[PDB]
């Protein structure tokens, strides 16, 4: 209906809800509720904007490929900026591309390196919410340097 | 009377350990089949190849070029190779791999300035592939030219470095 | 090559979603659970 | 008035209502 | 000047790698921009300004060997299609924005290539192209979609001529390695240097390297007298077709509706179940 | 980029009122 | 037909495969009062996908993965087929949101504690989604062959290099020879229509596995 | 909104727009009442 | 008051019902994606292509074939159709398809018994394509063959069994 | 381990996943004694679409589907790739052997009451999985574009002509255009390599669902 | 424990057994005797003999495609036989489309058609045995005829 | 004969669309067989085995007008590396077997594709082929695999002339309908028809239609006394490689250890499981 | 193009399939069932 | 087999193989026999 | 010792062997 | 076709004597 209390008088959910799990048995009912209306908003939210910037931005074909003839500026998607920038400012290929494999090896240490504390709220991980603020700055500078000269590409354009 | 963990855990090894030896001999022909195979020819089997993929025949140089000029052609491992007119032949005994030492661009030739010029991060290489500035660690390839045409590979100690070829 | 357009939706929804999550944490923080 | 000012304003909209409805058929953020 | 690119490249001022043929004579690096619109209607004149920034107090060198301004010049590769508007399509404040600026095809039958230039850059700072856009609805071989629009813009004057010869705006180096110890002007202000070393410098550099000492091969002798320079901007331009915008107009009117009904529907839902509980 | 602010304003401005007017002529007729 | 109302030629269906049982399951299940529209992020995410699954499967209808016909099928995708500009289009913004949308997903995920004990191991699939979904597009923007996608390959497959040892075998086994060129194109091609779309979907089927096991994670 | 490059006011638009969209998603809230 | 099985019914066909207007607008364009661009050609103004897919040149057609010789080239809609030589000129004024009306094999010309024999089965037809023999149902399709070569689309009377062009 | 035997870090896995659920229903299943070794029928099907899951997949990363490339791409295949010829071969042996074990299935399934109540689901599903796999068959003859394929798709395609109304239509539609040429290779690489992997792996789960839910069916 | 009586005791067996279900909760257990010890041996099997088969009758390559000349013999792969048999019989070409539309759209009113009574064995419904046989006889007697001559693709030869 | 085939087609008998030219002036087809080993090893020589069936009792026309025996004759097209092995390699036995055959290339280099004939049939209705495979261990562009063969063999006369002419061996027609009435041995067994509409009859047929009608256009004259004929055949033959089936036997025998040892895992499981039964 | 070797696979394990399936019916038809 | 035509030799093959299969299955069954 | 009636053998060998695995395994058909 | 025979039988009677002598000996030595 409006919302369903947790029953912390079930034997059950309350072992579910000390080992983290079973948070999916109070609120508001996920059927038909989330699921089937409000799902489809995001869902319609997402197709239209997807097809309003197709319509209004649409995908280039470009020039066909030379082999003999690099263009004066390429680049990759603007997801790889970041790591693309890694590979123009490292002169150790090797380091750059143990840098650029430590992203995803990084990522999948994260679980278990922040392991020390079942704290979830950001206010209550100082050490984690800093270096993931740092982290976060850190990707959006080598992504916005991507797109600069190699020289001004640590200080973009001071 | 029965099977304990020991035994159990010994007749799963053997079992499939076969089953293994079995999937081996099975994956082995699979992963030779997605390693490409190698066609290329040899080291010293590349000719000089044109865009178009034709190899451009060393009579058809003159009159086709000016005195001086460095012409793109497809060159050892498929790269490009820049191979050089000497003005008053049309080759020489080298060809300079104009892919660059630092990421992978192919270097434009620059005639007034006498220099290997990449496009994309600077680095510059003088008129036979040494390094002269930028971020590139090592300088561009030979492509060791044959017939006076054939690119093979140049082995011979570099004449910039003064040292092994680094491509070999 | 750099599309303009894409990139400052990306420099839009970045920030403004990481300023809605501290936000909502903050609610969160100051505020009780159910149980 | 301009129809490519017309289109523009109808996916920003459309953005700022997705995101309005999903608000309030939930009843709160 | 852009004449002499097209003498020098015939066919296109682009090479197949993007550069500007424009750079192998301008061999200097600046800044240049220009303010196409994302998205333009089909048989519609807009302007395009394209702007060449440089300090107008600066003076170059000139060919014979003083001081004075600089003049500006570019070409702007509009998408295939495309191509400056006539003087009757443009409007009286159009008209008067644009002056009395002269443009070129560069070729027959690529009007869409449009150069300008030498202009004297104290006033023409920005050059207003009132480009018109194609339509795609009669011409048969042009379609709606997203184009890049290339520009090479320059300021200053040229480095080597159409023939090889160096200009006097640039700094000369020695050939080789020696001991030149002379320095004669030749009856103006541009000196002559003279083991074997032979270096003529015109009226426009000033000297660094003083007489009387050992020369290392290849160093700049003179000062580098060049103040402008040459830059590119690839962007991009949408032709896009009005009955596009109309249907995603519509089709988004849509989904906001079809958003508000599941809303709607959604709360209707959350009454019938407040009432089921109520049991 | 200035009348599209005011494009915006009437287009909200009519989507909040027909959603008003959707939702409390339905619960007027108690279809919702 | 809000989950199950008055169905009653349903009885057969029922009777045979017990389908009430499923939505009983579905039903069964209740959505916390923490959960804030930022939860929504990941499940737009695979919208995305969703879309690049049919947009993409599209375009495999007219798009011919060979250099001397890639970059003329995309331009006749574009230019002849009927809203194949709007397909294309599509096909790149949503691939683009489908990117961006993942980064706000890990964003909430990371400042939601979502990856804690006892869900590690989703937090280990996503990140496999993620590089596939980077691999993903890696593979797709190369195949209009054009300027720009051959040579981002060209810069990308050659970095391999570096590594000592296995070097040059892995850039001639990533390229398919040992120049970017046809072998390239047909092996990024495989990669972006066939391979990784199933990767991506055991991927997505064990992420949503999991998380439906486990629930929604605890208030903040 | 026909301009020439929305990298700067693309980012700044989405986010007035994202903010925007949570206030009118509360406004309507508010506007819907309880019960007449 | 609680919203019964009408309203609730109503109301989701209100919903839902904008829903699949949505759903198909935005369907429209995929469908009409995978439905094969409008770019047949043209049926009437496509020239004759040969196996190498260049225009078949009438001087080089003419001096090149002997009297009554029907050789087939691509024409309609890609189908090979016969241009015949009918000894004198080297053209006609018709242009016999060769994909057959049995299952679609393209018969072959036997000057030796002056007939189009099918290899498939044994469909036969008469020197202008009226059938004969063999379990073919209806006669060859026509062309108008013109030149002075474009061959257009048949839609005059059948000269060969004395009705409307069934193709059409 | 046999499902679970003797483990430690197992612990780690049941802990959040809850395993010992799958584990328990899977060895919560008997086999009745009616099962005899024409049970394994069906099966056998699965595997050999495996095999034409793997072996095709490999074939993936060589062949060209572009008319003046397939037959080439086919014979670089079968002559220059490593171990080419086996995994074409086995391509073909293996949709010949599924076909044959599909149609030794549908004999057990008839002769053995399999389809009856309450399996009419599964034998529906079971027929349109039988379609899937012989449009797999089809659209995979003209793929090397040899001269037996090309005539056998031209044939089949052609077939359409004869429906009054809507025949050109869909002779257009399977086609890809007029007559048989690179849209109609474009089309049906598309098919047999992605529309019908999807098509059929949807079937197959749903088959394999519903006999999981409903079990093998009882004694004769 | 090799195999596992019903337990006709338990009321939810005993309604899945009267439902038909049921049936995978007595005799000998799935999970190690089958799945993980009879499976693996088909697999191998079928792995083994396809790969003989693809070793010692490689595929062939064919001759390049020709849109101008039709080989002498043209077939669909062999399961196709009938049908194209069907298609190349029948005059009417809308009739062959019926017929080969007939067996996928046929196949599915099987467990409808024969849905008058629950016997499983073939030897308590004769009818459907008949049927089933015929159907066998002549799609195997189309599939020959595929491979003959058109005039002789009917009788196969006649003695 | 099969030199007229190499003079009409002189690149390949076997036109694109798989039908061998000997059917252009050879009408009438009836069967001809191949045998053909399934699969060969390289470098080793095998028997092709050519059946060219047809009744010893059935004499047919000859070019006088005389009936008398028929002569055999045959093409067979193997795949590219095969020819025919020459009389040193070929075993005593395949020598006489084969006896004094003769086989020609029917081009050079081309030797995959032998003709032979014109052989009497009373002793070669069957012909045996001594075929010697390649070894793509040598030769580098041959390879392992499975290959088309194609046969195409003859019996009797041909009905058409490499010159177009009409030989005796076939039912000749009239060119329209009219009122010949006019039949005469022309001094041989040939007549000569003449409302009047000129035809003449060969030595060879015999004249069916009775003089003094009215005859339709195009009708048999004569009857057809070809008791000959054309047929052609296409097997496969495989160029296998003896490393392969090692291999493969190496590989199934693996197969089968494994899975009798499945089967045994499978007995330990029972036992365990009966223990833990009876507990 | 006809496979013999195939059509003889399929012409030899489709009949002895159909007859091992009405033998084992036939068997199942002669004796009880499990319960 | 080392013989072509295989199709009446691999259906009478085929036929005699699973009947051996059976037979030898069986033979193993009851030679394991305690 | 011929090798392809060697490798012939082994594939009949191995289907014959599967079938009669399945059958021992399973203890009856 | 009749030497292939002999190997047949030979290679059965090859596989069924280690199958029997795997069986009896894992058997004998408490393996089974
Ligand atoms: C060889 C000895 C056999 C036997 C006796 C059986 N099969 Fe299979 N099987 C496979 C799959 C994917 C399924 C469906 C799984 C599911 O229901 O979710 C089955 C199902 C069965 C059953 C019914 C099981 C049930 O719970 O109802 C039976 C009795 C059965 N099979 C017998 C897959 C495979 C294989 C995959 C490679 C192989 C090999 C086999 N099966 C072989 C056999
Ligand atoms: C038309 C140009 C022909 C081609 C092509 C082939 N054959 Fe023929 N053949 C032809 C004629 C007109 C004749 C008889 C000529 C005469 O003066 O009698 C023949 C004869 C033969 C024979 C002899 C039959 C006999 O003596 O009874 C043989 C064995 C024969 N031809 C074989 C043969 C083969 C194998 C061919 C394909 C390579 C072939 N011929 C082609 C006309 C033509
Ligand atoms: C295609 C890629 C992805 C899709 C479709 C996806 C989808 C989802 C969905 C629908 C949820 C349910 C809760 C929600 O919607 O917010 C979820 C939760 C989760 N996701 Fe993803 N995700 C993807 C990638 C990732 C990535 C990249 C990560 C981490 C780097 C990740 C880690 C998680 C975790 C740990 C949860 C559980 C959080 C919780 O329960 O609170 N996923 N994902
Ligand atoms: S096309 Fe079939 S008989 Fe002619």
């Amino acid at each position: 209906s409006i919302i369903k209390k947790p029953d912390l008088s079930d034997p059950d959910l309350r072992a579910k809800l000390a080992k983290g799990m079973g948070h999916n048995y109070y609120g508001e009912p996920a059927w038909p509720n989330d699921i089937l209306y409000m799902f489809p908003i995001c869902i319609l939210g997402a197709l239209g904007l997807i097809a309003g910037l197709a319509i209004l931005d649409p995908a280039m074909i470009g020039e066909p490929a030379d082999p003999f003839a690099t263009p004066l500026e390429i680049l990759p998607e603007w997801y790889l900026y970041p790591t693309f920038q890694i590979l123009r400012i490292l002169p150790n290929k090797l380091l750059g591309i143990a840098g650029m494999a430590a992203i995803p090896l990084g990522l999948m240490l994260v679980p278990f390196i922040e392991s020390v504390n079942k704290f979830q709220n950001p206010f209550r991980r100082p050490i984690a919410m800093t270096v993931f603020l740092f982290g976060t700055a850190a990707a959006l500078w080598l992504g916005a340097g991507a797109t600069f000269p190699i020289d001004k590409s640590l200080t973009l354009g001071l | 009377d029965v099977p304990d963990l020991g035994r159990r855990q010994f007749m799963n090894l053997l079992t499939f350990g076969t089953i293994t030896g079995v999937a081996a001999g099975a994956l082995y022909p699979a992963v030779k089949y997605l390693i490409p195979p190698s066609s290329g020819g040899s080291g010293g089997g590349v000719t000089a190849k044109d865009a178009l993929g034709n190899d451009v025949k060393v009579t058809e140089f003159l009159a086709s070029h000016n005195a001086g000029d460095r012409v793109l052609a497809q060159g050892l491992k498929g790269d490009p190779t820049y191979i050089v007119v000497q003005g008053d032949d049309t080759i020489a005994n080298y060809g300079i791999n104009a892919v660059c030492t630092h990421l992978g661009c192919v270097v434009p030739w620059n005639a007034s300035e006498n220099k290997f010029m990449c496009p994309c991060h600077g680095s510059q290489y003088n008129a036979e592939g040494k390094v002269v500035r930028g971020p590139a660690p090592l300088s561009l390839a030979l492509a060791h030219a044959t017939v006076t045409l054939v690119l093979s590979t140049w082995t011979e100690t570099d004449f910039r470095t003064d040292e092994d070829p680094w491509w070999a | 090559m750099i599309e303009p357009l894409l990139l400052g939706i990306v420099l839009g929804l970045i920030p403004v979603t990481l300023a809605g999550l501290f936000v909502a944490a903050y609610l969160q923080y100051k505020r009780g659970n159910q149980f | 008035m301009d129809i490519l000012t017309l289109g523009w304003v109808s996916v920003l909209v459309l953005f700022t209502w997705s995101i309005s409805m999903v608000v309030w058929g939930r009843n709160g953020f | 000047y852009p004449f002499w690119a097209q003498e020098t490249a015939p066919l296109t001022p682009r090479e197949a790698t993007g550069r500007i043929v424009c750079a192998n004579c301008h061999l200097a690096q600046k800044a240049a921009e220009v303010e196409i619109p994302q998205a333009v209607l089909p048989d519609t004149v807009f302007e395009a300004v394209v702007k060449i920034p440089y300090d107008l107090d600066s003076q170059q060198v000139l060919g014979d060997g003083s001081k004075g301004g600089l003049n500006v010049g570019a070409v702007l590769m509009l998408p295939e299609g495309f191509k400056i508007a006539p003087p009757d399509r443009l409007s009286e404040g159009l008209k008067e924005k644009v002056g009395g600026t002269y443009f070129q095809p560069y070729r027959e039958d690529m009007e869409n290539v449009v150069i300008v230039g030498p202009l004297p850059g104290e006033q023409y700072q920005e050059i207003v192209f009132p480009v018109l856009s194609p339509d795609p609805a009669k011409d048969k071989s042009i379609n709606y979609g997203k184009f890049a629009v290339h520009l090479g813009a320059n300021r200053g004057r040229g480095q080597i001529y159409p023939t090889g010869l160096l200009s006097n705006n640039n700094a000369f180096k020695a050939p080789n390695a020696g001991t030149i110890s002379e320095v004669n002007a030749l009856e103006a202000g541009g000196y002559q240097l003279i083991g074997t070393e032979t270096v003529d410098i015109p009226a426009g550099p000033e000297l660094i390297v003083s007489a009387g000492q050992t020369v290392e091969a290849g160093e700049f002798l003179t000062n580098n007298p060049n103040v402008g320079g040459f830059g590119q901007k690839d962007t991009e331009v949408v032709l896009q077709n009005p009955t596009r915008i109309k249907f995603l107009v519509l089709f988004l009117a849509g989904i906001m509706l079809s958003q508000i009904l599941l809303v709607l529907k959604k709360k209707q839902i959350e009454k019938v179940q407040a009432a089921e509980l109520n049991f | 980029m200035a009348a599209g602010v005011g494009i915006f304003i009437g287009y909200i401005a009519v989507f909040t009122g027909v959603t008003l007017g959707l939702l409390y002529g339905l619960r007027f007729v108690k279809l919702i | 037909s809000k989950e199950v109302t008055e169905s009653k030629v349903f009885q057969w269906f029922n009777d045979r495969l017990e389908v009430q049982a499923i939505s009983d399951d579905i039903a069964s299940k209740y959505v916390p009062p923490h959960v804030n529209i930022f939860y929504c992020l990941g499940g737009l995410t695979l919208t995305c996908f969703l879309i690049q699954f049919a947009t993409g499967f599209a375009m495999t209808f007219y798009y011919k993965p060979t250099v001397t016909e890639a970059f003329a099928s995309v331009q006749y995708i574009m230019n002849e087929v009927n809203f194949g500009w709007l397909i294309r289009s599509i096909h790149r913004w949503s691939a683009s949101m489908m990117v961006l949308m993942m980064i706000l997903h890990v964003f909430r995920v990371y400042l939601t504690g979502g990856f804690k004990k006892p869900r590690e191991l989703t937090w280990v699939v996503g990140v496999m989604l993620a590089v596939t979904t980077v691999t993903f597009g890696v593979t797709g923007y190369s195949l209009p062959w054009d300027q720009v996608g051959y040579w981002a390959v060209k810069i990308v497959s050659g970095v391999p290099a570096a590594i000592p040892v296995v070097g040059d075998q892995l850039v001639t086994l990533m390229r398919g020879s040992e120049s970017v060129g046809q072998a390239t194109l047909t092996r990024f091609y495989s990669l972006h229509t066939f391979v990784l779309p199933w990767a991506i979907a055991v991927l997505l089927l064990l992420h949503f596995l999991m998380i439906r096991k486990q629930g929604i994670s605890g208030p903040l | 909104m026909t301009a020439e490059s929305m990298l700067a006011n693309g980012a700044f638009i989405m986010i007035g727009l994202t903010l925007l969209g949570l206030a009118w998603g509360f406004v309507i809230i508010k506007l819907q009442g309880s019960e007449e």
